[PDB]
């Protein structure tokens, strides 16, 4: 009594189709890239080149987190975007080996080169944007999504003596959660992160990697946090509003308020 | 050949006989085997059917023997246990069943020792929910249908609570939290009324022990640690304030580092 | 063919002759040394050095 040998979920045809998908995810030709992206986002009824696909996609995410390679990162994250918009392939059951790869892309140490940390900030932007696209579908249930990712980024923001990539990814992820999210969070974190700013600015003797990193991070998160208090407060008394925002926001907060008034005048 | 069943013969005979050093040495043997497999199919098959036998026979010593055997199978870093796991999982979880058909008293704590076996369950699933994702859903539906209903003996409810307990954090946070209070009222009905179902009495007693001294820390994370009597009001009286007292103990254990 | 037609998966050839009998003989050596270690620590034991 030896049983008959197994047969996979795949066909040979569609697993070779899957191999085309994977090597187009490798693909240098951006035509092949976009072909793959459209093939992901508009193959409904595929569903069966699901998880195995996504599973050691996430395993490749871990291995290339070790390898610390931005190209594989951007390929996988746009791949997850195209996975997110293929409307039939419901995410629910297969969520829970994907989202941590996204957050590992969020957190830290995406360091191909120290002068080339520049693209990694945009990677984190895109990643937190993807998380924002996630969060509007799944936290009705068990609140892994909202409660766990918020408390994650909460205690992550609390984490002192961490690289500022962590701080940027945390605050950007909280920024992508919404207007009222930031209204809760960066109400004390306005002047507390201003204390972090002027701990950084007019701060150390010399660490210009960390200086330029944290500086543009604080600038980005400053004027990205700006539309909340712009929608909250009226744009009067910028000298007082800088006192209301620990000074370092002034007048970049005021310049962003001028930009917000211009955006309102565009309406 | 020959040495296949030779090895099989003496390691099964040491698995059954109570030569305690030879017992533990067989266990470390199985734990330290480079390339012991192809005995594995006959091995597991023996485990399954000996489990069924000792279900009928109610010999707890053989049960902890088989559970240590499974523990040893688990601890090979060579044994790709995958394809055969479907025999272990009944042989595991049926040990988390049986219809109270031993002698009573100490076996209750031995039922607790079978919860040791429930530890194995998590030590299965961490390595084996890798499926077209099947395993955790299966076992948790099983524990769910166990946990919810009435006509459910204390062996069943106790061991199901134990298996969910070994599954860990958000299992308790999501799944045990809801009918916590209702099953507490089930035990309150076991309390305060009749006397002489002391199987059932001490059963529900160390059920309470499972509930309190496994379910404290998730509320210690969630529920902030004022308001002990209100937490008793928030969680049906009886677990409080020993819920909050054990929560103070758990906060102390956290701050001990 | 990637949507309409299908195929069949056998997926396990593994027919590498010398490698096969390497697997079998290595496994036999394993079971040798396993039962040796078992009855080694089991029964009456005398050594080569002192206390091995």
């Amino acid at each position: 009594x030896x049983x008959x040998x197994x047969x996979x979920x795949x066909s040979v045809e569609q697993q070779l189709y899957y191999k085309e998908i994977t090597e187009a995810c490798v693909g240098s030709c951006e035509a092949k890239r976009a072909e793959a992206l459209q093939s992901i986002a508009t193959d409904p009824g595929l569903y069966q080149m699901l998880p195995r696909f996504s599973t050691f996609i996430s395993e490749g995410v871990r291995v290339n987190v070790v390898q610390n390679n931005l190209a594989l990162l951007i390929y996988l994250m746009r791949m997850v975007k195209a996975l997110m918009d293929n409307p039939t392939l419901y995410l629910e059951k297969y969520v829970h080996e994907l989202i941590p790869a996204v957050m590992t892309c969020i957190v830290s140490r995406q360091l191909c080169l120290r002068p080339d940390v520049d693209n990694h900030w945009a990677l984190r932007d895109f990643a937190a944007r993807l998380v924002a696209q996630i969060c509007k579908h799944f936290s009705t249930t068990t609140n892994n999504i909202q409660s766990r990712i918020t408390k994650t980024f909460t205690k992550s923001w609390v984490d002192e003596k961490t690289p500022w990539t962590t701080r940027y990814g945390s605050i950007a992820g909280l920024a992508e959660l919404g207007h009222d999210v930031i209204k809760t969070l960066i109400l004390p974190r306005l002047q507390q992160e201003g204390e972090r700013i002027r701990s950084v600015l007019d701060g150390p003797v010399l660490s210009n990697i960390d200086r330029i990193g944290a500086d543009h991070v604080q600038s980005l998160l400053l004027k990205h946090c700006a539309p909340v208090l712009a929608k909250l407060r009226p744009p009067p008394d910028n000298q007082d509003a800088y006192r209301a925002e620990f000074g370092s926001l002034g007048p970049l907060l005021c310049s962003q308020v001028v930009k917000a008034r211009a955006q309102a005048a565009l309406q | 050949s020959v040495e296949q069943q030779l090895y099989y013969k003496e390691i099964t005979e040491a698995c059954v006989g109570s030569c305690e050093a030879k017992r533990a040495e067989a266990l470390q043997s199985i734990a330290t085997d480079p390339g012991l497999y192809q005995m594995l199919p006959r091995f597991s098959t023996f485990i399954s059917e000996g489990v069924r036998v000792n279900v009928v026979q109610n010999n707890l010593a053989l049960l902890i023997y088989l559970m240590r055997m499974v523990k040893a199978l688990m601890d090979n870093p060579t044994l790709y246990l995958e394809k055969y796991v479907h025999e272990l999982i009944p042989a595991v979880m049926t040990c988390i069943v049986s219809r109270q058909l031993c002698l009573r008293p100490d076996v209750d704590n031995h039922w607790a020792l079978r919860d040791f076996a429930a530890r194995l369950v998590a030590q299965i699933c961490k390595h084996f929910s890798t499926t077209t994702n099947n395993i955790q859903s299966r076992i948790t539906k099983t524990f769910t249908k166990s946990w919810v209903d009435e006509k459910t003996p204390w062996t069943t409810r106790y061991g199901s609570i134990a298996g969910l307990a070994e599954l860990g954090h958000d299992v308790i946070k999501t799944l045990i939290l809801p009918r916590l209070q209702q099953e507490g009222e089930r035990i309150r009905s076991v309390l305060d009324g009749p006397v002489l179902s002391n199987i059932d009495r001490i059963g529900a007693d160390h059920v309470q022990s499972l509930l309190l001294k496994h379910c404290a820390p998730v509320l210690a994370k969630l529920r902030p640690p004022p308001d002990n009597q209100d937490a008793y009001r928030a969680e049906f009286g009886s677990l409080g304030p020993l819920l909050c007292s054990q929560v103070v103990k758990a906060r102390a254990q956290a701050a001990l580092q | 063919x990637x949507x309409x037609x299908x195929x069949x998966x056998x997926x396990x050839x593994x027919x590498x002759y010398q490698v096969l009998r390497e697997k079998a003989a290595s496994q036999r050596r394993d079971v040798e040394r396993a039962l040796t270690r078992f009855m080694a620590k089991t029964g009456e034991t005398q050594s080569l050095f002192k206390d091995d």
